[PDB]
């Protein structure tokens, strides 16, 4: 009953080299979402940005053609119900471009 | 003054536990005006207005009695802390219909309730 967890993130549009994703927001109050993507195989570190809990989408740039890429994206929330803001668990896809 | 102390802290202390209850169990059911502590300001008002006039109409009672009732469990029980930052996080997360909304509701509801609580005492004698 309580939605702390975006749904369906998807990309909607993408470049061999960049991405726009969409999620569809949870219930709560978010502040900020946290968007975090990298090579699935574990060979090139991992990026990480935000975007205000306004926007439901992000674009991600740079990436490498033909490469597995996993993206993450959390809500950082208010927890009305406990009195301070928490890290949302995240929901994650795979995507080759 | 311990005997006074005694009084904000278990009015307090009952007020805060009342809060943290119906904070905790109703926040989440709507989160965009958190439930709970609407009506933890709403009550607080309602209980706040009428001890006040009951406490008119009794001018020999202790003031520990209108100490515990007003500075212990209304002030306990009332948060302008969560409401603020409630709305802030509203701020934060650009919704501003609901940042207004909220502090309409919370200040013109508590108003009401205090008023509601007040005069439903002074009709009554
Ligand atoms: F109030
Ligand atoms: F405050
Ligand atoms: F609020
Ligand atoms: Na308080």
């Amino acid at each position: 009953s309580v939605s702390s967890v975006p749904t369906k993130l998807e990309v909607v549009a993408a470049t061999p080299t960049s991405l726009l994703i969409s999620w569809d927001a949870p219930a709560v109050t978010v502040i900020f979402y946290v968007i975090t993507y990298g090579e699935t195989g574990g060979n090139s570190p991992v990026q990480e940005f935000t975007v205000p809990g306004s926007k439901s989408t992000a674009t991600i740039s740079g990436l490498k053609p033909g490469v597995d890429y996993t993206i993450t994206v959390y809500a950082t929330y208010y927890a009305s119900n406990s009195g301070w803001y928490e890290y949302g668990s995240p929901i994650s896809i795979n995507y080759r471009t | 003054m311990i005997k006074s102390l005694f009084a904000v802290i278990i009015g307090g202390s009952v007020g805060c536990t009342l809060r943290w209850l119906l904070s905790t169990k109703f926040n989440s059911l709507f989160p965009n005006l958190p439930p709970g502590t609407l009506v933890v300001n709403l009550l607080a008002g309602l209980i706040i207005g009428t001890a006040l006039a009951y406490f008119l109409r009794q001018p020999h009672l202790d003031p520990f009695w209108k100490l515990m009732i007003t500075t212990g469990l209304c002030g306990g029980l009332s948060t302008f802390s969560t409401f603020s930052v409630e709305v802030f996080a509203l701020l934060q997360a650009g919704n501003y219909i609901w940042a207004l909304t909220s502090v309409l509701v919370h200040v013109i509801g508590s108003l009401i309730m205090t008023a509601l609580g007040f005069f439903i005492i002074t009709i009554l004698f």
